[PDB]
């Protein structure tokens, strides 16, 4: 991909996310998901491997198909209702329709298969900007619908995400798979809250955003996409390998740090409506996610791993690539659980 | 003796006390975020001294 | 809208098809024009809840 | 800031500053075959500045001061040991490979770097795709087991791929012969220690693999060491070469960016020499490799940043 | 000195070190500014002043 | 000194599935 | 909740009826915190790059916590804002509302019998 | 410090809890009362404005 | 209460901007500093308990326990002198760091005055100790050891994050003062049963219970020897402080489904103080001897008798020193043999006296020997047993049958009997051995004078 | 043998933490291991529809 | 030789460098110092200061304080005869029974 | 509803069947998903006709623009699936299983 055009090439991805949260009209909500789909299957093919376009079209195939689940779901509505306007569905297979759809836009249910397979082939950066940015245009719809999405349906689904995700994560040693299963238990723990309360859902996408920027920033900083080639990386850059471990406890929620926080408001939200065996299940359930979190730190900076001799040549050079805004994601997806009122200001 | 070393050997030191007497001060300026009921708790309605101006500090 | 920018620089991109109910070319009335009329006017900044 | 999306979007293209006279040359020889001095007349007769032969120590010779940090600092190995008993539990021959074609591939990236980012030329000794006469060669004298040789050539594709080959290679024939009689008047104790059929291998290798397999690659010119002397008659086949053949002429301002991001930052260029294989030569254990790194990190200047560590001398820290 | 090559930050990059600065105070001198705005604002929003 | 992995330690997380069975032998 | 509320105005950091509120002070512990949090930052910045982590780039550090503080100022304006208008129409609602909120005459222990729980 | 200090003091921590216990309780209740009946300033659902349609006559009488 | 947080929280740039050769000599000199600090809060009034600010406060039960922990920390900074003196600098400086930060939760956690702010606070020291005990640690283990702890702590800590912003939407505040004043009858409904069993099941998880212990043997021994005494010596008790907290609104369930945890225990900790009997490892001893002494105490929170609550005081900082020395002590055999097999070194008095001196008055510290208050408040849980039930005293009686059958086992195959003549590696007592062994063991005799303090709210 | 081989070391070790952990480790492959062919992954995804659409009905 | 391994060191008797060691550090005048510093407060002011100040408190929970006051209560009500302390405390007055 | 709305639904119905079911070939299935777009396009334009939606009217070519969009971009998916795998059945592209 051209700079010039790689930089259009992302343009449109965004601009095409941003028309889903500013349009008012169905169709406009419908037109922004492919021109982000259309735009962003180039850049997964951005390095052009074999894998790459392997990855690319499960992709396309997945996306497109709920993409097109999603224009019947706006059509009934649309038949049995007469208004374009992002509200609550008139007609309920319809809103049923839609919510199946968004979630393979979204990977929450069993439709979960293609977020951990097309991970692998996209490089870190594409991943970087996959299991990031291509979860808030689905987010900003089911925010909206909120009102009339059938509560047994989203929770249903929800738990499964949080269920397979983090159990598919206990059989992975390539970091990109063990980290879209991350995500994929990560999207069900918004989307449990989504019915309740819009806020929360927010407040754990904002946290997921942050804390999976700082991890790929760290990834790609380690340059490496297996244990083994991470387990090296205490040698050359001890310093990436321990926050390395920091915000690996972040993944799991442990407190004090910031990963807490939106397992510990979700559940505080979920018990003011009296469910109260729902959060007690995923709260179980998000040990598994802390597993394999701990043996990646465990391969990471508690034990030393076997390093090789022309590695003493990296010593001599350093890092010329930069990306800023790694130092502030570490310490904002680690140290904010003292502003938890701060939530207050998305509401 | 020279005082760039005694600076660059115990320095750290002076700040532990320091640190400490920090805290007394929030512990003082906590106090009297909560006097509320100043001099009506019933144990303690003990009429006013013109010498002070409370029963506490 | 999830982030309301139509209202906000106040220029309308979508509003104007969003119902069948609002200026159509040459005055060409809707099939309902009638009822979304009514509708509209019932159910407007009453609340979405309040109007079922 | 170097070549990169800013630089690109700008305007910078590097066949702008490509020419005629931008030539990645290299000059490749048996063993003491003189290719050295051969590399000097190609070099100042075309205008060409030159890269000496890639060393244990060229890394060191990078960065920092140019000396050679201390052996088990930089590349725990040494040549006089592989000549003098290249068959032991050590295996320091593959140490010796191993860190050398690293050399190698850091010896060959800043030369892409100083054709693309200037345009000015550069004489090499031999290059990237010469290692593996030696590996082949030694490993055909019963010098190292099967498995360091299938690891090398594969860490070898993995990298060599992504570069460009360079535009003219030169050659400087030399009788095996000659070399072991070559050897036995240097005096230098360790290269008495040589086999002759080592002598013979790396020359077959050179006429198997290396001529044979890159002819066809960019260009093949080879000249007898009784036509090397001459310097003028091996400078003067170096203009009148046409030199069509070859992935230099459909190289793009395309292909020319993503060649600068990958040879332009050192750590990708040798990303994949530290392959995470588990050959005895190869792998050094936890306590090592934590001490070795801690002498490396109170070696001079070498602990912070380049430009930020006050033992160098680096001043205006605090606001650096 | 030590290193043959110049580093890339070798030299203070005084220009950019020179907005850091600037930017820093701007960053202040409108922090208190506005500090002060939004309180004598306030005492005359609830008639304090 | 304390117990640190060896080659053998990393061997057990560096299959293509760091927890394998048959099917996912081949 | 509130993005429904009547007279919100969307694409608006801090509206007109917020600063009748009392403005955080600059001494206020959350503020510092999160000029602390901007402290960590430059620490780790330095880090990352490999410079001397606690004397390289005092300029950076110097951004580092202002930049933090800005925003964590204007933060907690929101944050305030937002607990004030939550408790505007609580209470706005219970006096508009008497019927559904009843005041029991709740009466004193003296009266009420809880039962003893023999404990052993 | 003697008993006035951290008697009057303790009565402002239970005297301030009391009063946020209570609030917490009525803003629970609140919530509830408020997303069942609609008829409150938050918790209201967007829906179509009046704005949008449109009353200049059109080509057919009957509208 | 600020007056000993601060300097704590500040102690970490202290560490981190200390010279190369001091860290440690600069980490004691304000270690101790603090301690005496910390010696303050030993003030309380009556029942009413020392509210410093609206979210920290303590009280009689708090502030020994503060004491403890604050006073300890030193104690592992002088034990960790000769086990960590090859590692660099910087690594120096986090461990200290480690070391710091627990005990910076753990005096918050003891003196939280809501709930939720002592749970976060809480669970939010097996981050650090994950950090000792599987970095830093020794044997191969380790490794599995960490994954131990932190999934069986964590097992019942979400349990109770659920149960707490349940009563939070229930009563409107966990705060510890108005939860006390304003407690109600936890009645005997399906619902509340498994409340109860959500609010309790977290501590007694890291009580340990019978059955629910296996983490501390595959922790204790092989974690770091200053993680090792800091875990059995107070992190063992925040259950504790948190149970007798938190059984202020479970009233009446626990008199009606305590019995089988009141099972567990008694069996368990006869069960536990012969297998003690019954290693080959001294370090399990003290690991399972700790469980041992930690089953009565859970004894004494589920009779809530006034007199319970008196030795479960009393016992938790009389065994938290108590396995503070023994840890010590076996720490001292090992790296001097690289071993924790007893039968490899017996009788080192013959070889060091002054060591045995320690060990044995250690050892009859463990046996509850009066008047230390190991035995008072050990002998008060007994009466509130008796109290109980009359036939309880057997089944304990039957732990004191096997406490010193293996207490002073270790003595006569530790440091009593002969010597094997090929350990030449056995040389003289350096002296921090035999100064922290004074600094853990004068204490114990010293308070025992005086144990009011140390007995509990209840007086 | 009846205090650390029969229950410390095997018993209790057994119930709670082996077989829990056998159980994650056990269906973990069941569900995370799978063929990688497209074909089947998109026929998951019908019976996915229905039985939201008919078996529960998630519209009912 | 498989993986490249160091021998396994020897450990530093301390004693032997110097045989006024301490068991502190290798350098025997930080060593005989860090002694100075434990053999300082931790034995003399934590211990000895710390116990004057624990055993001094100023009426630790006032007991002193319902002692002289049981003192004071007794004779009063057996100088009326009243057999002292009642069965109950909140006396019939004020309660209200049920019913 | 009548039964000119109900063919069409249903017809999109099996269009679903047809598409996530799979076969051997690529192609066919993305000829599932323009083929997909008819019945959402006819049944759209059968809606605003009968409604007299004229504002509307623009919808189902807007919605048909973008749809072969997606057919343009799945077609040059499938001549690399073809330029590095020869041909186009789906089962040689799996080297992503791990
Ligand atoms: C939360 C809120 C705060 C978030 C703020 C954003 C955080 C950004 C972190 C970036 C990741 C860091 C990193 O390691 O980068 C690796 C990677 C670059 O790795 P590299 O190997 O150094 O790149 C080599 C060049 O690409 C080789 O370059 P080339 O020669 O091929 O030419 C390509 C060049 C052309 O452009 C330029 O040269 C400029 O473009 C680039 O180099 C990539 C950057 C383009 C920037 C375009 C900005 C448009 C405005 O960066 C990315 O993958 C960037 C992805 C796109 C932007 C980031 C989006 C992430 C955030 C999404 C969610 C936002 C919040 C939602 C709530
Ligand atoms: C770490 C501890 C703190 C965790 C909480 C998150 C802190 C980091 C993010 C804070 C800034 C993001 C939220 C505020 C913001 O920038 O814009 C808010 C808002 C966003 O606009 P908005 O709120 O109108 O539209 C977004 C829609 N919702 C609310 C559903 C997300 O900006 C405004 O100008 C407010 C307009 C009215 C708000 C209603
Ligand atoms: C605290 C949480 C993590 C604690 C455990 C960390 C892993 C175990 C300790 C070894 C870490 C690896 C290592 O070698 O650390 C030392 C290394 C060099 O020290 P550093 O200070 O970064 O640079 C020299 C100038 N000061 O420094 C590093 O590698 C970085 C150390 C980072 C410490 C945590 C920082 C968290 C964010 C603030
Ligand atoms: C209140 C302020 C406290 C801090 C500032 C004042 C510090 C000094 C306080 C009085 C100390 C009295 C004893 C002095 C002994 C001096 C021994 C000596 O000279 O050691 C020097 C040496 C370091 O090297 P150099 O300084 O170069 O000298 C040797 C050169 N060959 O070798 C070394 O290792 C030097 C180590 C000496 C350490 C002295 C004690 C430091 C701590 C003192 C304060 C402790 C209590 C803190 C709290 C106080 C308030 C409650
Ligand atoms: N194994 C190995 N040896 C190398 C490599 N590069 C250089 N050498 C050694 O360096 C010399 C390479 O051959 P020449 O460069 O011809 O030898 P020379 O003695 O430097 O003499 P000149 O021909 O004048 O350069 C031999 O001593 C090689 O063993 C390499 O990549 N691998």
């Amino acid at each position: 991909m051209n700079p010039i055009i790689y930089t259009t090439l992302i343009m449109t991805v965004m601009s095409g996310t941003m028309l889903v949260m500013i349009s008012s009209h169905w169709l406009l909500i419908w037109i922004g998901f492919e021109m982000n789909l259309l735009a962003m299957i180039p850049v997964l093919m951005k390095n052009f491997n074999p894998r790459a376009t392997e990855a690319a079209t499960k992709y396309f195939l997945t996306q497109a198909t709920a993409s097109m689940m999603l224009m019947m779901a706006i059509i009934i509505n649309l038949l049995y209702s007469g208004q374009w306007t992002i509200t609550k569905m008139f007609n309920p297979v319809a809103m049923t329709m839609m919510t199946m759809a968004l979630a393979m836009k979204l990977g929450l249910s069993p439709f979960h298969f293609w977020v951990p397979e097309v991970t692998q082939g996209i490089s870190l950066q594409a991943g970087l900007l996959l299991l990031t940015w291509q979860k808030l245009a689905p987010l900003s719809v089911l925010c909206q619908i909120s009102q009339s999405i059938n509560p047994n349906l989203m929770l249903t689904m929800a738990m499964l995400s949080i269920l397979i995700g983090g159990w598919g994560g206990l059989n992975q040693t390539q970091l990109r798979k063990i980290m879209a299963y991350s995500s994929i238990a990560h999207m069900g723990w918004m989307t449990a809250v989504l019915p309740y309360n819009t806020t929360m859902t927010i407040l754990n996408l904002l946290i997921y955003i942050t804390m999976t920027l700082a991890m790929f920033m760290l990834l790609i900083h380690s340059s490496a996409t297996t244990t083994l080639s991470l387990s090296h990386t205490w040698n050359k850059m001890p310093v990436i390998t321990s926050l390395m471990m920091v915000t690996l406890l972040s993944m799991g929620g442990l407190p004090p740090l910031s990963g807490f926080m939106p397992k510990w408001m979700i559940i505080q939200e979920m018990t003011k409506n009296e469910s109260i065996i729902m959060p007690t299940l995923m709260a179980m359930t998000a040990l598994l996610n802390l597993y394999f979190y701990m043996r990646l730190a465990y391969s990471s900076s508690l034990t030393m791993f076997p390093s090789t001799n022309n590695m003493k040549m990296k010593w001599q050079f350093e890092h010329t690539k930069q990306m800023k805004l790694l130092p502030t994601m570490i310490v904002l997806s680690t140290l904010v659980l003292p502003m938890t009122p701060a939530l207050s200001s998305l509401n | 003796m020279n005082v760039l070393q005694i600076v660059r050997d115990h320095w750290v030191h002076i700040l532990v006390p320091v640190g400490f007497v920090f805290g007394c001060y929030l512990d003082r300026r906590s106090d009297e975020k909560l006097t509320a009921f100043r001099n009506k708790s019933l144990l303690f309605k003990r009429e006013l001294r013109p010498n002070e101006e409370v029963t506490w500090k | 809208p999830f982030f309301d920018v139509q209202k906000r620089l106040g220029l309308d991109l979508d509003r104007w098809m969003t119902i069948q109910s609002a200026e159509q070319p040459h005055k060409i009335p809707g099939r309902c024009h009638a009822f979304e009329k009514e509708w509209i006017e019932c159910a407007h900044g009453i609340g979405g809840i309040r109007a079922e | 800031l170097q070549y990169g999306p800013l630089a690109f979007v700008l305007g910078e293209r590097t066949t702008r500053k490509l020419t005629e006279t931008s030539k990645v040359i290299t000059v490749d020889g048996n063993i003491c075959s003189g290719k050295g001095r051969l590399a000097r007349e190609i070099a100042e007769k075309l205008g060409l500045r030159h890269f000496p032969e890639a060393g244990i120590h060229y890394a060191d010779s990078t960065t920092g001061d140019g000396k050679p940090l201390d052996v088990q600092l930089s590349g725990n190995c040494s040549l006089e040991k592989f000549y003098d008993d290249p068959k032991s539990n050590d295996g320091n021959s593959y140490r010796l490979q191993s860190w050398l074609y690293a050399s190698r591939l850091l010896q060959y990236a800043d030369a892409l770097e100083h054709l693309l980012s200037t345009g000015q030329g550069v004489v090499l000794e031999r290059s990237i795709y010469s290692d593996f006469v030696f590996l082949e060669a030694m490993y055909r004298q019963g010098f190292i087991r099967k498995q360091c040789v299938e690891h090398y050539n594969e860490v070898k594709k993995v990298t060599a791929c992504e570069y460009l080959p360079p535009h003219v290679v030169v050659y400087v024939d030399v009788p095996v012969p000659e070399i072991q009689s070559r050897i036995q008047k240097k005096g230098n104790p360790h290269e008495m220690k040589i086999t002759a059929a080592y002598l013979q291998d790396i020359e077959n290798a050179y006429k198997k693999t290396f001529l044979p397999e890159m002819s066809e690659k960019c260009e093949v010119l080879q000249y007898s060491a009784r036509e090397a002397e001459d310097a003028e008659k091996v400078v003067e086949d170096i203009e009148y070469l046409k030199c069509d053949k070859g992935p230099w002429p459909d190289q793009d301002d395309r292909t020319f960016h993503r060649l600068r991001m990958l040879v332009q930052n050192k750590l990708e260029v040798l990303n994949y020499t530290t392959i995470p294989v588990y050959l005895p030569e190869i792998t050094i254990g936890a306590h090592q490799s934590d001490r070795v790194f801690q002498k490396f990190t109170e070696l001079p200047g070498r602990k912070y940043s380049p430009g930020y560590n006050e033992d160098v001398g680096d001043k205006w820290i605090w606001l650096k | 000195k030590f290193y043959i090559r110049e580093p890339p930050h070798g030299s203070p990059d005084w220009l950019k070190v020179g907005l850091t600065l600037g930017t820093s105070v701007f960053l202040w001198i409108y922090l208190i500014k506005q500090h002060k705005e939004d309180v004598l604002e306030y005492k005359r929003r609830n008639g304090l002043e | 000194r304390q117990w640190q992995p060896d080659v053998e330690w990393a061997e057990q997380f560096g299959g293509a599935v760091m927890y394998p069975t048959k099917e996912t032998a081949h | 909740m509130m993005s429904g509320r009547p007279g919100r105005v969307p694409l608006q950091f801090l509206p007109n009826e917020a600063r009748s509120l009392p403005p955080p002070k600059l001494t206020d512990p959350r503020l510092v915190y999160m000029g602390f949090l901007g402290y960590c930052s430059g620490l780790i910045d330095n880090a990352i790059r490999r410079r001397p982590v606690v004397s390289a780039g005092l300029h950076r550090q110097l951004l580092y916590v202002t930049s933090f503080v800005f925003f964590g100022y204007y933060l907690l304006k929101r944050q305030d804002y937002m607990y004030a208008l939550r408790d505007h129409d609580m209470f706005a609602y219970v006096k508009s509302h008497p019927e559904d909120f009843p005041e029991k005459d709740k009466k004193t222990y003296g009266e009420i019998l809880e039962e003893f729980h023999p404990v052993r | 410090d003697g008993p006035e200090k951290n008697y009057e003091k303790t009565m402002a921590i239970l005297q301030i809890e009391a009063e946020k216990a209570e609030l917490r309780l009525k803003e629970l209740e609140v919530r509830r009362l408020m997303r069942a009946r609609g008829d409150g300033p938050w918790y209201q659902y967007p829906t179509i404005d009046k704005a949008l349609i449109d009353h200049s006559p059109k080509t057919t009488p009957d509208n | 209460m600020l007056k000993i947080i601060i300097p704590t929280t500040m102690l970490l740039p202290m560490t981190w901007m200390s010279k190369h050769n001091m860290i440690w000599i600069n980490a004691t000199v304000h270690s101790l500093l603090i301690s005496l600090i910390s010696l303050s809060l030993l003030n309380q009034l009556g029942e009413n308990s020392l509210n410093f600010s609206l979210t920290f406060f303590s009280d009689s039960l708090s502030a020994p326990l503060l004491v403890l922990t604050t006073w300890l920390l030193p104690l592992m900074l002088m034990a960790s002198q000769s086990h960590l003196s090859k590692e660099t600098t910087t690594r120096k400086k986090l461990y200290i760091t480690m070391l710091i930060l627990l005990q910076l939760f753990l005096i918050m956690t003891f003196t939280a005055t809501e709930l939720i702010l002592f749970y976060i606070l809480f669970e939010a020291t097996l981050v650090p100790t994950l950090i000792i005990i599987t970095r830093w640690g020794n044997q191969t283990e380790r490794l599995n050891a960490g994954l131990y702890f932190l999934f069986y702590t964590l097992a019942g800590s979400l349990p109770l994050l659920v149960a707490l912003v349940y009563i939070q939407n229930t009563t409107g505040s966990l705060n510890f003062l108005i939860i006390h004043y304003w407690s109600h009858p936890l009645s005997n409904s399906w619902s509340n049963i498994f409340m109860w069993l959500a609010c309790i099941m977290a501590f007694m998880v890291k009580m340990p219970l019978y059955g629910l212990h296996l983490w501390l043997p595959k922790a204790h021994v092989e974690a770091p020897i200053a993680g090792s005494m800091v875990l059995a010596a107070v992190l063992l008790k925040l259950g504790g402080y948190g149970m007798m907290r938190i059984t202020t609104i479970l009233n009446p369930l626990t008199n009606y489904m305590a019995y089988p945890f009141l099972m567990l225990s008694m069996w368990g900790m006869i069960m536990t103080s012969s297998i003690c009997l019954r290693q080959t490892d001294l370090k399990s001893l003290i690991a399972y001897s700790s469980v041992s002494h930690m089953a009565l105490v859970i004894v004494a929170i589920m009779i809530q008798t006034p007199w319970s609550f008196m030795g479960a005081t009393a016992l938790m900082i009389a065994h938290g020193l108590t396995s503070s020395m023994l840890f010590c002590l076996a720490n001292t055999n090992y790296e001097r043999v690289h071993s924790r097999t007893m039968i490899l070194a017996r009788g080192l008095q013959t070889l060091l006296p002054l060591m045995a001196t320690w060990w044995l008055m250690a050892s009859l510290t463990n046996l509850a020997l009066p008047p230390s208050i190991n035995l008072i408040g050990e002998l008060f849980i007994i009466t509130a047993s008796f109290s109980w039930s009359n036939i309880t005293i057997i089944l304990m009686g039957m732990n004191m049958m096997i406490t010193a059958l293996y207490s002073l086992y270790m003595l006569i195959t530790t440091q009593r009997g002969k010597y094997t003549h090929h350990i030449n590696n056995i040389k003289a007592s350096f002296t921090r051995e035999n100064a922290l062994m004074a600094l853990h063991i004068l204490p114990l005799l010293l308070l025992t004078l005086n144990p009011k303090m140390i007995l509990g709210p209840l007086y | 043998k009846s205090a650390s081989s029969l229950l410390d070391l095997i018993w209790l070790e057994t119930i709670l933490p082996k077989t829990t952990s056998f159980i994650q480790m056990k269906m973990s492959i069941m569900v995370s291991n799978q063929k990688g062919l497209i074909k089947l992954y998109f026929l998951s995804f019908l019976i996915t529809i229905m039985i939201s659409m008919t078996l529960f009905n998630y519209h009912e | 030789i498989r993986l490249q391994e160091d021998p396994d060191p020897e450990d530093e008797n301390l004693y032997e460098k110097n045989p006024d060691s301490h068991g502190y550090d290798k350098d025997p005048i930080v060593d005989l110092w860090n002694m100075r510093v434990v053999f300082f407060f931790g034995f003399s002011i934590v211990l000895v200061l710390g116990s004057t100040f624990v055993a001094y408190l100023p009426d630790y929970r006032m007991q002193e304080w319902a002692r002289r006051e049981a003192e004071r209560l007794v004779k009063y009500r057996e100088a009326n005869g009243l057999p002292l302390m009642e069965s109950n405390c909140f006396d019939p007055n004020k309660i209200q029974l049920p019913e | 509803m009548p039964l000119v709305y109900m063919n069409i639904i249903m017809a999109f119905a099996i269009a679903l069947a047809g598409l996530l079911m799979y076969r051997s070939h690529l192609m066919s299935s993305l000829l599932c998903l323009e083929g997909m777009m008819l019945s959402l396009f006819i049944m759209s334009t059968l809606i605003i006709l009968n409604t007299h939606f004229t504002l509307a009217n623009m919808m189902p070519i807007i919605l048909l623009v973008f749809a072969a969009c997606e057919a343009a971009l799945g077609l040059s998916l499938l001549v690399m699936v073809s330029n590095t795998y020869g041909t186009d059945y789906v089962q040689n592209l799996n080297l992503l299983q791990c």
